[PDB]
């Protein structure tokens, strides 16, 4: 059976989510609209900015993440920020399509739509996979939750301070994730460790996107095309 | 430095 | 009559200024929407953002403008940037609206829109009568587009290090607009006295500008909004 | 400093 302690965080943590994301996609209209030189980079660099703040608002209602100084709750989020949206994004992923299909004709993201951003497909190849492997898993919403917090919580991060601190958070975390499969998700008998599998999976695609983005943000150009909250989230300062 | 990310975490 | 280094110095001012400006106005579907906190500041920032771009295009082709050192073209673009945008913005200014009139109702912006972008009447009030100012002058193509370089081109810039050269250049200009205005503009005989004069209130509204952006750039979750083409040309460094 | 004004400049 679990804790009180222990659903109390899955509580508020499902909460939270259902405060961050909203499932109809309304707020895309508010973008820079999208084209279909780069075209795609305006409206996607405008809906990553979107999302960062989403995630913000996550990680402040995460138990614990409040109380570390705001140096690791920076360091944290410039890290695990790419990888907390390619989670997010999972809820719009859709296997009929291969795109993430957050609204009609407009708001649909194929694959060429990723690459008039101004990333290769040695990005886009991993990217998709990780997103059927992820969609395969049928996920409940306390482990798609859960999951992020974890991600979040990695102590592997550059820049953070006080890992054993919040090292302590994920691993209170992970508890309550193998608590909650092994007494509330049926047929989960290798889900916890199928899951932390995925973790591996995002640090990979971490680096690869990195990788592009900083080619991506040294050409002028490209760069005036981004939200200051991108730069600076993804710039190193 | 960081003047965003510092203002959203409240 | 007009000399052929006069009328040269026309012909690339009057066709720079063609291929910088577009009357339909076409290319707003592609900045981030209006909305009517601060709704209106995304779609402005997106526009002032866009015209820096059609500014520097036109400099470039300013006869004597590329030859200066890049410091004393960047130096004379970020003091004169928002001015020649509020000379270049007549052009959409109606009387019969007292608006921008920019397209139908979206992109007509109002004086309650300005101030939905951050701005206090201290600025509203002298921006307006400088435009009905200048669209009394009733000025022809070749006097908005002389004025333009004429005010860009000004001396009294911080930053300018060359102030003799770039001196001698905005009177090369004063000197075509004086003869142009003398020769082809019937019932001119005091034009050119109140041109000068509408680059003192310019000043004036362009420190008025400064005051209200520098105390919106020091709020996170506004410069938030701008796009770095703005961030780079109003800030200091 | 300015690396897009200085892009836009050529
Ligand atoms: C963001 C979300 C959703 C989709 C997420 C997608 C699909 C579109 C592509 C991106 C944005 C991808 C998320 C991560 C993979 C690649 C993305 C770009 C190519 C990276 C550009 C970033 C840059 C320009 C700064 O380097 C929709 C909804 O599920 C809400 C969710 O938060
Ligand atoms: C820009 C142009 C046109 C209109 C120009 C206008 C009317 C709308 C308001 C602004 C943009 C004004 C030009 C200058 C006065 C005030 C403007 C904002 C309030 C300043 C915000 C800038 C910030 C947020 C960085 O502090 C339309 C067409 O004529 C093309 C032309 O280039």
């Amino acid at each position: 059976m679990l804790s009180d302690e222990q659903m109390q965080i899955i509580n508020s943590l499902v909460e939270a989510h259902h405060k961050t994301y909203d499932d109809s996609y309304s707020d895309f209209v508010r973008f820079r609209p999208p084209v279909r030189r780069l075209s795609m980079l305006p409206h996607l660099a405008d809906l990553v900015s979107y999302s960062i703040q989403k995630v913000i608002g996550f990680a402040k209602m995460i138990p614990g993440f409040r109380d570390l100084t705001a140096e690791d709750q920076i360091a944290l989020l410039k890290s695990s920020a790419i990888e907390i949206i390619m989670l997010r994004s999972n809820q719009s992923f859709s296997l009929e399509d291969m795109s993430w299909s957050c609204g009609g004709p407009d708001f649909k993201y194929c694959i060429n739509d990723v690459t008039k951003a101004g990333h290769t497909l040695e990005l886009l190849e991993p990217l998709v996979k990780f997103q059927v492997g992820l969609k395969k898993l049928k996920l409940h919403e306390e482990e798609h939750v859960l999951l992020m917090a974890i991600c979040l919580l990695s102590p592997d991060r550059p820049g953070v301070q006080d890992h054993v601190r919040i090292e302590a958070l994920q691993d209170r975390l992970c508890d309550v994730l193998q608590a909650y499969i092994r007494i509330q998700h049926p047929g989960g008998r290798l889900l916890y460790a199928k899951m932390i599998q995925k973790l591996a999976d995002l640090r990979s695609l971490n680096e690869e996107h990195s990788k592009q983005y900083r080619s991506l943000s040294f050409q002028p150009e490209h760069s005036m095309q981004l939200t200051p909250l991108v730069l600076e989230v993804f710039g190193s300062e | 430095k960081h003047k965003i990310l510092h203002r959203l975490l409240q």
